[PDB]
């Protein structure tokens, strides 16, 4: 909740407090050693926070008309106060992929939250350069830590399950087959503490349904990386990403049988692990 | 084995026409009476068996939720089956089918299996409909067509059986190598 951004600490003494947000977007403006230091293509992804801004500034009453719509095309997110466009993002560039890199088709919850997700990390970014600059795991356990976002990531994909849900110990109840048709949801492997952790389910009326979580959501939780020179491997990492979801859909009339057994033999969760460890969270 | 397949279906169609009606006769062979209004009921399941093998119909009733046509490839994901449901009371659910149609062909799997329903067979009097512009249609396009009534329980069982039958055939050849 600290800003340092820009000697900051020290800047803010000679402002009123009522004018101190207003200076601290002209002071990121103002701010936001070439040699040696790697470039970054976050422009598209901060648009987001920004409008956020924008509409903290309207009053109550006007801030339902500032929305953002995606265009007929599903590549760009369209910043729009009532019927005007005001500015609009290339999702590929917000993800920092390249350019043939396939973007699965989101449901409108699922792109709630990938803009959401969008808000934190452009947030963390904007008034936090230093998480960024200590390192990328700092920056990523800074958002898939928030409370918003734990809290919104488990009500889609887990809503029963509370993100401090207890380990549930492992119990190899599969035969040889079963374990190599599940191998297609975590890259061609089994292994039980990790196997499960882009699986989601929910009851109604006590009946559980499977579904896996959207590869952009889990490239922008875990993988994702602002520097141009990652471009290369942001892409590698999403088109594993789609290939397990798209692997779990064309075989799900399969994969949902193995998965019922598994969750109703470890107490209605997939959040297994082994000997104390498991990694089939959600994210932390 | 508890079961051997679980084939995931959707109904369509727009609102009134009896799309919940005709889950919850299927699944819970029941019509209004003890009333349980779908406060968040997504699907329902049934479990039915077809050549010695046990299939899970997890029949999702979420259409008319937010999605009057806006709908885009997401929502037909991982579908196997869609059940069409228009209103022989009303014509104008009737006309709609024709865009649900073409929001399936250019959003959903071409191996998506469909069929088309002419709810509430049983009223006569307010009907605006024909039975023969509903075969109609449904030879248009080559898909099955039934006109049924969640109310007096007529061709609800074997329409989803027809559904989930087709749906069983196609991937039993799939699984000849591929
Ligand atoms: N007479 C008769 N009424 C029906 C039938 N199916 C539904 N209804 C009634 O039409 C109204 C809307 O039904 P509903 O299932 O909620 O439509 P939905 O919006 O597509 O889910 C309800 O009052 C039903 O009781 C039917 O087959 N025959
Ligand atoms: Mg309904």
């Amino acid at each position: 909740k600290a800003i340092h951004m820009g000697g900051w600490d020290k800047v803010q003494d000679h402002f009123r407090a009522e004018k101190k947000d207003h200076a601290l977007e002209v002071l990121h403006s103002i701010i936001h050693g070439e040699p040696g230091e790697m470039e970054v293509n976050v422009e598209d992804i901060n648009k987001i926070y920004a409008f956020k801004r924008l509409q903290h500034l309207a009053c109550p009453a006007h801030q339902d008309l500032f929305t953002i719509k995606m265009d007929a095309s599903q590549t760009q997110f369209l910043l729009m106060v009532g019927d005007t466009v005001i500015s609009q993002s290339n999702i590929k560039d917000i993800l920092n992929i390249s350019d043939d890199a396939v973007i699965e088709s989101m449901s409108r919850e699922e792109r709630q939250l990938f803009l959401q997700i969008c808000e934190v990390i452009g947030s963390k970014m904007t008034w936090h350069p230093e998480l960024l600059q200590e390192s990328i795991s700092t920056l990523r356990k800074e958002v898939t830590g928030n409370a918003q976002i734990k809290t919104a990531v488990y009500e889609m994909m887990r809503p029963a399950e509370a993100p401090d849900h207890p380990l549930v110990e492992w119990q190899d109840s599969l035969t040889a087959d079963e374990k190599s048709m599940l191998a297609c949801i975590n890259a061609g492997n089994f292994e039980p503490t990790t196997q499960f952790c882009k699986i989601g389910y929910q009851e109604v009326q006590g009946e559980v349904a499977f579904s896996m979580m959207h590869p952009c959501i889990s490239y922008l939780l875990h993988s994702y990386s602002p520097f141009s020179e990652f471009k290369p491997t942001n892409s590698g990492f999403l088109k594993k990403l789609n290939q397990d979801y798209n692997d779990y859909h064309a075989k799900k009339m399969f994969i949902d049988v193995i998965l019922e057994k598994l969750y109703l033999t470890h107490e209605r969760s997939l959040h297994i692990g082994k000997d104390g460890c498991s990694r089939n969270i959600l994210l932390t | 084995k508890t079961y051997d397949y679980l084939f995931k279906l959707l109904l369509i169609g727009d609102s009134g026409v009896g799309k919940t009606c005709v889950l919850f006769r299927f699944s819970e062979d029941a019509f209004n009476s003890t009333f349980i209004s779908t406060i968040g009921i997504d699907f329902k399941i049934r479990t039915i068996e077809l050549d010695g093998k046990r299939i899970k119909l997890q029949i999702w009733d979420t259409a008319g939720q937010e999605r009057f046509r806006t709908i885009t490839t997401a929502y037909y994901r991982g579908a196997m089956g869609i059940m069409l449901v228009y209103d022989i009371t009303n014509e104008k659910s009737f006309d709609n089918i024709r865009n649900w149609i073409r929001n399936i062909e250019e959003h959903a799997s071409a191996d998506v299996e469909k069929m088309i329903l002419g709810n509430k067979c049983d009223v006569n009097d307010k009907r605006q409909v024909s039975k023969e512009r509903g075969e109609k249609l449904a030879l248009d396009y080559g898909i099955k067509f039934m006109e049924t009534s969640a109310k007096a329980n007529i061709n609800v069982e074997n329409a989803f059986f027809t559904l989930a039958r087709d749906i069983k055939a196609k991937m039993d050849k799939k699984l000849e190598g591929n």
